[PDB]
């Protein structure tokens, strides 16, 4: 009964332990381009107003 | 709109002593039940105490339907050979009980399927009521023998005897034990020696809570009808753990801060099931909860979101929108001499998931043990049965793990 | 005694109990931050053309 | 003259409905420009209950403004759906949507020159969603050319209620897509949302959401009711804001907005209400109309303001975000004025915009709906009905090349 | 007109503000339930640079309070002059730094400063033509240091042609409350030498003796220090807000007393301040106001300006005055302490007088002073800095939590060229 137990609570924990999340990163990556693009994008038309 | 209640066995109708005695003592409203109800059984000692006692005057007569011996803890004894005499008289009155009736929701049968009137004519009675009626709901609050904690012996054969016609005859079949009613009343109702008197009570606690939508005006009101889709998704997957929050003592009750985020936490673990299973092994297909009381919408909505969040349980990869609220104004009355302490808000929560299968399968090692050297089979088979239904029973039972394992995938 | 030690290295690496929600609603925070950021970004911009 | 009955369905439908009338009620009462302009909304109001559960009439007769609804107006079933939408839409609906029709008939014929029916209905119910979609229907086939509005909430993984609800809004909108002239499409989260955020609530039931959905159907037809300097019917905004036939599902937001503890903090000019209107954690639908363009977008203003003010605005607004705009479409902006404003405030404001970010939702939603259908979960208490296995495949593929047009247009 | 709006972080710039704006309410005459009760014209005319008519007569002001306790914002709307604010401006964290610039500057700071970057942004296109911001805060603490140096870092690079003011108290050794305050100086003024456009030196030793002796106060609660600051802060933009005969913005005093673009940090003094036995006894002219105005003891900040050269000097005036007095008084000052004042500038001082004095008073005045002796300041923290760094004690909450190592020798080294360049220019 106590083995049943242990075992039990080994697996939650496992089940808990934080994993990567693989579709929310990649949104963050995907977001840092898109802004550094508009970076660049502003200091041409900058250029173009003066 | 009306529901009407049978009740049958020893277990039935002292279950159902409790559960009129909290209908009377709660109240238009009452249309629903006054009552609409039939005790039946085939030892008179139970029921002449009910002739007696304080509700005589309440139950009509008729109603209190008494055989002249008993089953003897005999499925076939129950359903072939004692049945076959008490069933036809008892069905002949329900329907007269459906014609006073004009809106029938439904029919909710009491039974415990260790015994044999319990489990014999149990099924018997549901059998004819499926053809009679087809397609009118009856909710079947069973209560199965735990795999621990015992009473009798030959109780394997009439569980594994008796589901055979649970399966395809109810709707909406709610499991309760024993020994996880006691472990409820030890933990937190504190009560070190309880009798069946306080399992009783809280018992019709549920009940209560799962029709209080039909009775009183809520916020979300939910029908038996609503159950029937929003629970089962399958046609022969319906079994159902329950779980009741705050169950609670009068002085700790004070003491607590009760909440709609806690006890929606509190429904959840395996701490408060009224079946002795663990749900941590199994996945979560579809969950229901009944609030009753001060509920307002949000922290209920707020409620289910954490539970999604959490990993401590994980539900099937079909259902993201897993569950199906409901809110009812009425807070739950109490009776004297109850234990359960007035709250302004409960929650009964009725799930569905996978962790139904070890019981099961539980069940099948102590049947399959006994039968293998014929083991009172002898009593059996003289009332009226043959090595075929056993064998049959057996293989349906070994079917449903399967189907278990299938949709669990 | 060897599942116990597996249980305690096991619970270690989890890293404790609440840690799993703080870095998935960490992550999800950073997700609005960007997408606010973005779109003063756009505003910048657009401004800059007319 | 120009006429609007109205119809709710539901337990849903029937307490916005409710809330709905107090406020059209209220509004129309010293002034006697209220009595010139009462004929679009009474004869009583001109209004027809419908549902499945007797709970829900009866609470509406309990409360006030209950009494006076015409009890012949109280079309009414007594088996009840259950949240299914083929006992909606096939079984409980072919027994009382005809009582309905000679109700809705009669209504209709009473007044001279029909502007529209308005519907308020769900898309998770069955009873509300599955029973007003066989009506809108039925009354698309007997009265084409006249308007339709239908106020439909949308559910989100957010606010689960019920665990059917992808199977009821994918079918619901199978039917929408082509029977009404126009939607609103609302939701419960951002709801929830808006009187959290802006609105700073800590026990937001119905009735403040119900009153919610309620100011935004009386201000969109303020222009009918009463004189203005602008004025924009129903089929005006209907033709500004809708560039193709299938594409008429719209966000919508209502201001002003504000906490009871910042009432008397605040100004109230056209301006104040532009930053409000346009703001993108103003919007009663969850869909984020950054993630997308806009394709139109229409403002409709109550009270005594300088209409330069508003024209000047909106152009503001369209040159300031200009990225977030159709191309092939310069000046997407259509703007009203009326002169009278709700009762308790000086100047109000309406907006409806028709984005492409809407595409979001539909696609939500098919995922779950594709998740349950992939493995036929749920599915014997739809078949064993009526409905066959090529009406999902037909939802699908609806839903499916629906957000295909948006995503091409944008 | 031209529009100044108001920002608070800590509780050290919580607090300052909020006798702040009771002090300017009273000024234009507005009640502390936010309607105007006024009777001069000159009162209405000019309300638009610190404040926006709401509904019927309600003037909010246009102020903004940020921190990172809640303790700070619900003794602001506890007291008078409480229920003005608007409830949206006040911008809120809740953990806190616990006096860890660190915490302040890249833990707390990450979650907190877009939001009060909306509220901030939302007040700027409020107004028509801004002419700069106001930033009252600590350099001592963590929430006031670093949240809102990172405000400033971040506004410049957002409006960069646009004026910006912060009146910051810095820590001194007599007066030494926590105990990393070396870590909190240096690094704030790093960051402040290359962000703000001017900023005007405080300290609590200078405000704990003109309560002293010349306000001959027996018990000086926190009340009584923000109440000189804020008459300070007034009479800096008095020139914005009524007409007089020699008119000085903020932008003209900038220009006319920054020779060099990283010397920006002021000394600053106020008269009249008088004590009750002596409120009576005094006259009020121009000279009898200028010399208590040049005073050394009078200076709210510790560093004494003759100990060193004046780089260049400003004063605003208040009241019906005679500008030939003004200047003669200048000239005069300048002449007999001859030594004192810079070389290689002539006329080191610019005057302004204000047509309007403070309600109660007849005649006021406002000392702001370049001078070089700020120095000794930035030595009297840079050595307690070094001599904390060369064993780095305190540092495994800055260097767990993002500081490395070039960080504080980044500062050591900005520091040590900012006292070396003000000895050169010296
Ligand atoms: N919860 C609860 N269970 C009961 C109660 N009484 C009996 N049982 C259960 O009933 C099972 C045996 O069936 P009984 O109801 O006692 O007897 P029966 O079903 O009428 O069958 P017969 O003995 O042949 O008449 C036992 O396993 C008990 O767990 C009760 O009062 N409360
Ligand atoms: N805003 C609002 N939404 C409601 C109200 N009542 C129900 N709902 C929504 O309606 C959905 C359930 O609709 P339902 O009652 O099943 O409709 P019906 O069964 O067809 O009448 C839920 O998602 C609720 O969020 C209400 O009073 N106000
Ligand atoms: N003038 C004044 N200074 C104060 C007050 N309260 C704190 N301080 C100063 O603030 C410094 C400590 O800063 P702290 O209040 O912790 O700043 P914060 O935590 O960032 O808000 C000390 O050197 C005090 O001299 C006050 O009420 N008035
Ligand atoms: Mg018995």
């Amino acid at each position: 009964n106590v083995l049943n137990k242990q075992r039990d609570d080994t697996t939650d924990a496992s089940r808990l332990t934080p994993g990567e999340l693989s579709e929310e990163q990649a949104y963050i990556q995907q977001l840092q381009d898109e802004m550094k693009q508009i970076d660049e994008e502003l200091v041409e038309a900058e250029a173009k107003n003066r | 709109r009306e529901v009407i209640s049978i009740h049958i066995g020893q277990a039935g109708i002292q279950v159902g002593n409790a559960c009129w005695e909290l209908y009377c003592l709660e109240h238009d409203a009452f249309n629903t039940f006054f009552p609409r109800c039939i005790f039946l059984d085939l030892e008179p000692t139970v029921v002449d105490e009910v002739r007696t006692g304080t509700y005589r005057q309440l139950f009509h007569p008729e109603q209190l339907i008494s055989g002249k011996e008993d089953a003897a803890n005999n499925f076939a004894r129950g359903h072939y050979t004692i049945g076959k005499e008490i069933v036809d008289l008892a069905l002949d009155r329900i329907r007269k009980l459906a014609d006073n009736c004009t809106g029938l929701q439904g029919f909710l049968v009491f039974n415990a399927v260790g015994g044999g009137t319990g489990s014999g004519l149990g099924s018997l009675l549901l059998e004819r009521l499926s053809v009679d009626y087809g397609k009118k709901s009856k909710l079947g609050f069973t209560v199965y023998p735990s795999p621990q904690v015992s009473t009798a012996v030959v109780e394997p054969y009439n569980s594994v005897l008796s589901t055979h016609s649970l399966l395809e005859h109810t709707d909406v079949a709610v499991m309760l034990d024993n020994e996880a009613i006691y472990d409820i009343c030890r933990r937190s109702l504190d009560i070190e020696r309880p009798t069946y008197t306080n399992l009783n009570r809280l018992i019709a606690q549920v009940i209560s809570s799962l029709t209080a939508s039909l009775r009183f005006d809520g916020a979300l009101n939910v029908d038996i009808t609503e159950f029937q889709t929003n629970l089962v998704p399958y046609p022969r997957i319906h079994f159902m753990l329950s779980s009741y929050a705050p169950i609670i003592s009068a002085e700790k009750a004070y003491h607590e801060q009760l909440s709609v985020a806690e006890i929606t936490n509190a429904a959840f673990e395996p701490a408060s099931m009224m079946v002795k299973c663990d749900p941590r092994h199994g996945k979560y297909m579809a969950c229901c909860l009944m609030y009753r009381g001060d509920v307002v919408p949000k922290d209920v909505n707020a409620s289910v979101a954490t539970i999604k969040t959490k990993r401590t349980i994980q539900f099937v990869d079909w259902c993201p929108t897993g569950f199906k609220c409901g809110i009812n104004y009425q807070p739950p009355t109490v009776v004297p001499g109850g234990d359960l302490a007035k709250v302004q808000r409960a929650v009964c929560m009725i799930s569905n998931s996978t962790a139904i299968g070890e019981i099961f399968s539980r069940l099948d090692h102590k049947f399959d043990l006994m039968y293998a050297k014929r083991a009172f089979v002898h009593w059996y088979v003289g009332e009226g049965m043959e090595e075929g239904e056993f064998s049959e029973a057996r293989e349906d039972l070994a079917a449903l793990e399967k189907d278990f394992e299938e949709v669990g995938a | 005694s060897e599942m116990g030690s597996t249980l305690t290295t096991t619970r270690n690496n989890m890293g404790g109990i609440f840690s799993a929600k703080e870095q998935s609603t960490a992550v999800q925070k950073r997700i609005k931050l960007l997408e606010n950021r973005l779109e003063k970004a756009y505003v910048k911009y657009n401004q800059s053309i007319t | 003259m120009r006429e609007i009955v109205h119809i709710q369905g539901g337990q849903c439908g029937n307490q916005i409905g409710a809330k709905f009338w107090e406020v059209v009620s209220d509004e129309h009462g010293d002034s006697d420009l209220q009595l010139e302009r009462i004929n679009v909304y009474f004869n009583v109001p001109r209004a027809i209950l419908m549902d499945l559960e007797p709970g829900t009439m009866d609470s509406v007769r309990s409360g006030p403004y209950g009494q006076i609804f015409r009890p012949d107006n109280f079309v009414f079933g007594q088996t009840g759906a259950g949240n299914n939408w083929a006992k909606g839409h096939y079984t409980e609906g072919a027994e009382l949507i005809d009582s309905v029709l000679d109700v809705v008939r009669k209504e209709a014929e009473s007044c001279d020159c029909l502007q529209g029916f308005q519907v308020c209905h769900s898309l998770g119910g069955g009873t509300g969603s599955g029973m007003g979609t066989l009506l809108i229907s039925k009354i698309r086939e007997e009265y084409p050319d006249r308007m339709m509005l239908t106020f439909s909430v949308v559910p989100s993984p957010k606010v689960s209620d019920t665990v059917v609800e992808p199977y009821n809004a994918t079918l619901s909108v199978h039917q929408l897509v082509e029977n009404a002239d126009e939607c609103m499409v609302l939701d419960n989260e951002a709801l929830y949302d808006i009187c959290f955020r802006t609105l700073k609530l800590t026990t937001p039931t119905f009735g403040d959401l119900n009153h919610l959905i309620s100011a935004v159907m009386s201000g969109i037809t303020c222009c009918l009711r009463f004189p203005g300097q602008l004025n924009a019917d129903l089929r005006k905004l209907a033709v500004n804001l809708i560039p193709f036939p299938r594409l008429h599902f719209f966000m919508v937001g209502f201001t002003p907005l504000t906490s009871r503890g910042s009432q008397q903090y605040r100004a109230l000019t056209v301006p104040e209400l532009t930053q409000q209107m346009w703001d993108a954690k103003n919007m009663m639908c969850a869909a984020d109309p950054r993630h997308g363009r806009y394709l139109t977008a229409s403002a409709l203003f109550r009270g005594r303001m300088s209409t330069k003010e508003v024209d000047e605005q909106m152009l503001n607004v369209q040159n300031k975000n200009s990225s977030y705009f159709v191309e092939w479409i310069p000046n997407n902006v259509k703007s009203s004025v009326c002169d009278i404003p709700p009762k308790g405030l000086k100047m109000s404001a309406t907006f409806i915009g028709n984005s492409t970010a809407i595409q979001e939702m539909f696609k939500r939603v098919s995922e779950q709906f594709t998740a349950m259908f992939r493995r036929k979960a749920f599915l014997h208490w739809y078949t064993g009905e009526g409905m066959d296995e090529m009406e999902f495949t037909e939802a699908e593929s609806n839903m499916n090349d629906l957000v295909s047009e948006y995503q091409q247009y944008q």
